[PDB]
């Protein structure tokens, strides 16, 4: 058991502790780590590869599931309305919550022993990892059900299957629209956006849409954006007393907080009205994830940045220079050359002290170290890895929302009006939301508008 | 695969008609570069004591975190041009794309 022992035997690869560690004084101790499952267990022929349990497609599989048994169980089969099942014990001011899951070892039950609130059941197993995440999962559960209701009013003959499929199709297209129109340009910046994501032409069945092993580690660049608190705000966007800034180490798998501390409205307002943390070369990641990750459900606090580096080794990922070469970027060899690439000689020196060669720098470490692209939140290397992946997921998707035959021209025109602040307006008791772009806007009342100024999705073109 | 369809399958199977498991769930990741393991095929770097990576000692992930990632929280810089929703969409989006299973 990798959670309870420090023995380095299958399937464990514990993180060894350095001398004079600022937290772990006993070098005989470790950080828990289970190696990712191999694609071919016990093989003496294969080069170890890892599995992706999910559909690589931007198809909202985190809502619907990636396996048929789970997808069936996430649906309400008690009628023909084509709805997703909702919580049968609790509601958020009369609004739907995700149903609870039945976990053998339920970590949510450990976050507050007395509340006895288990983990939520969604399309992906991590929905409860943080209440802010649970809130986004809850929002989409409600959007599906809201679409299915409006689709039933428009097409009364349509059965349960048809209503579920048509609402699922709209939700997937909304996740694709918010990702590529609003999210990805602010990740990459305009230069890398133009280079790696050029204007969509059409579906190309020769574009491999699989997630690359490197992407599972590169996309963890987002851990540098994590604030050390969960921020909850009331209907005036003011700190919601008595717990406005709850430390992140006290919110992991804390599903009891959504259920017993005010639902998803204070959480969504906190996400909209609080700035992200900015990644800086001497301010990479907070101790809330570096020292206290999963503090309430593990024998010790985990170190997310260190887990990322161990994970890249577990996965046999090549080092920084090999990924620089893959991306056609110069490969620094000297501490001076690294100093120039990073525009930071002090950091290049620390990286060289740690690794000895830039060839060995772990992909996440090297990737997050790079200065950020103009109007972007990643350096050249992460922009190449992220941009390449998202271009493949778009060009290799037969069900891409702009692919000919997926939607009609009138439906595409209707879908181009959607936005995340509008989904928040339609599925919560929140009446004031961020101005577009929601991912940029962060100051209340300055970047805020009332829901009444935003047009709803027109379903007129879905009438059969 | 059925010659004609209207919606995606749940597993992602049949999205690519020529190679119908591409992008489908419970399938191996694609490798953009060949793997680099201590023994060449399975053991990770840092596994065996004394075994160096490309001429240098393997740096403990925890030591890299302490020396490079660690910073005083009082110095945190809020992003003037990004909301915390920007971080949150990133995790939710990641959770539509990949989950690397581990034994429980
Ligand atoms: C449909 O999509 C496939 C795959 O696209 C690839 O991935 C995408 C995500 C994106 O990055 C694309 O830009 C990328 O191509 C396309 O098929 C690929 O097409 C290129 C160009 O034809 C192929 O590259 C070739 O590889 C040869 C290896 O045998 C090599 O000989 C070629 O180079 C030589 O010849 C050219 C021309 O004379 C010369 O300029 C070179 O300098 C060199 O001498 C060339 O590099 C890819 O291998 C193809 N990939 C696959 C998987 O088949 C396809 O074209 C695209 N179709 C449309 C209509 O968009
Ligand atoms: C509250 C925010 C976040 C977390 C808590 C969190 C935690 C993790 C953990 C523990 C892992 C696995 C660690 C390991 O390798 O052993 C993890 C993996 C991944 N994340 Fe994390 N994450 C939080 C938030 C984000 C954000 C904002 C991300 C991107 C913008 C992000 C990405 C990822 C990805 C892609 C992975 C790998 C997932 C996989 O299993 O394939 N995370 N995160
Ligand atoms: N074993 C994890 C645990 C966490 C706390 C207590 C007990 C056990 C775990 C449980 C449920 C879902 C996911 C995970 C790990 N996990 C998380 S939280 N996030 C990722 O992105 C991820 N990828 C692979 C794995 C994983
Ligand atoms: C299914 O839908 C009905 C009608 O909205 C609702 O009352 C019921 O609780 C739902 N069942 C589940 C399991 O979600
Ligand atoms: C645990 O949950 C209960 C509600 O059931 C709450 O009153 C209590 O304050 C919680 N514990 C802590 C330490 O917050
Ligand atoms: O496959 C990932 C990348 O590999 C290399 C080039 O062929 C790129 O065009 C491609 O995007
Ligand atoms: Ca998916
Ligand atoms: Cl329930
Ligand atoms: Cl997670
Ligand atoms: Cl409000
Ligand atoms: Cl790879």
């Amino acid at each position: 058991n990798c959670e309870t022992s420090c023995v380095q035997q299958p399937p464990c690869f514990p993180l060894k502790i350095p001398p004079n560690d600022p937290r772990i004084k006993n070098q005989a101790d470790c950080i828990p780590f289970f190696r990712s499952c191999p694609a071919c267990p016990g093989s003496n022929i294969t080069i170890r590869n890892q599995i992706n349990a999910l559909t690589s497609f931007v198809d909202a599989s985190m809502v619907y599931g990636s396996e048929e048994p789970l997808a069936r169980n996430l649906r309400n089969m008690s009628n023909q309305l084509g709805l997703l099942a909702v919580n049968q014990r609790f509601q958020d001011n009369g609004r739907a919550l995700l149903p609870f899951d039945n976990l053998h070892d339920d970590p949510c039950l450990l976050t507050n022993r007395s509340a006895r609130i288990p983990c939520f059941l969604a399309g992906d197993t991590r929905s409860s990892e943080m209440p802010e995440l649970t809130s986004m999962h809850t929002l989409l559960l409600r959007e599906h059900n809201r679409l299915a209701t409006e689709l039933k009013s428009l097409n009364p003959r349509w059965d349960g299957e048809r209503l579920y499929q048509e609402a699922r199709k709209i939700v997937g297209a909304m996740v694709q629209i918010i990702t590529y129109r609003d999210y990805l340009p602010l990740v990459l910046g305009p230069t890398a956006m133009r280079k790696y994501l050029p204007t969509y032409r059409s579906y190309n069945d020769s574009v491999d849409p699989r997630i690359a092993n490197v992407f599972t580690n590169a996309f963890r660049y987002g851990h540098t954006l994590i604030q050390p608190f969960m921020f909850r705000l009331d209907n005036r966007y003011q700190p919601m007393e008595p717990n406005p800034r709850v430390p992140l180490s006290r919110v992991f798998f804390a599903s009891w907080r959504v259920v017993l501390e005010g639902g998803i409205d204070p959480i969504l307002r906190g996400l909209m009205a609080t700035p992200a943390k900015l990644n800086r070369q001497n301010q990479i990641a907070v101790d809330e994830i570096r020292e206290r990750l999963f503090e309430q459900v593990m024998r010790i606090g985990l170190d997310l940045p260190a887990l990322n580096m161990q994970r890249s080794r577990d996965h046999g990922l090549p080092g920084y220079n090999a990924w620089r070469r893959f991306c056609g970027l110069p490969q620094p060899e000297t501490v001076g050359q690294l100093g120039t690439v990073l525009r930071n000689l002090k950091l290049a020196r620390k990286l060289m002290e740690q690794y000895g060669t830039p060839n060995n720098i772990d992909i996440w470490m090297g990737g997050v170290s790079e200065p950020l692209k103009r109007k972007g939140r990643v350096g050249p290397l992460l922009a190449c890895i992220i941009g390449t992946q998202f271009r493949k997921l778009r060009d290799g998707d037969r069900f891409w929302w702009e692919n000919e035959g997926v939607f009609s021209m009138q439906q595409r025109q209707a879908l181009a009006q959607i936005s995340l602040p509008r989904i928040i307006c339609d599925n919560t008791g929140i009446t004031t939301v961020s101005k577009n772009n929601i991912f940029m806007s962060n100051s209340y009342p300055r970047d805020f508008v009332n829901c009444s100024t935003l047009p709803a999705l027109n379903l007129a073109s879905w009438r059969e | 695969c059925p010659e004609q369809d209207k919606y995606r399958t749940i597993t992602g199977m049949c999205n690519n008609r020529r190679s119908p498991t591409l992008g489908a769930s419970n399938r191996a990741f694609v490798r953009w570069l060949p793997a680099e393991y201590e023994d060449g095929f399975s053991l990770p770097y840092g596994w065996t004591p004394g075994v160096k990576r490309n001429g240098f000692p393997v740096a403990l992930a925890r030591a890299v975190s302490n020396e490079i990632v660690r910073f005083p929280t009082d110095q945190l810089t809020p992003d003037q041009e990004r909301s915390l929703m920007f971080m949150q969409w990133g995790q939710l989006l990641d959770h539509d794309l990949d989950f690397t299973p581990e034994p429980a």
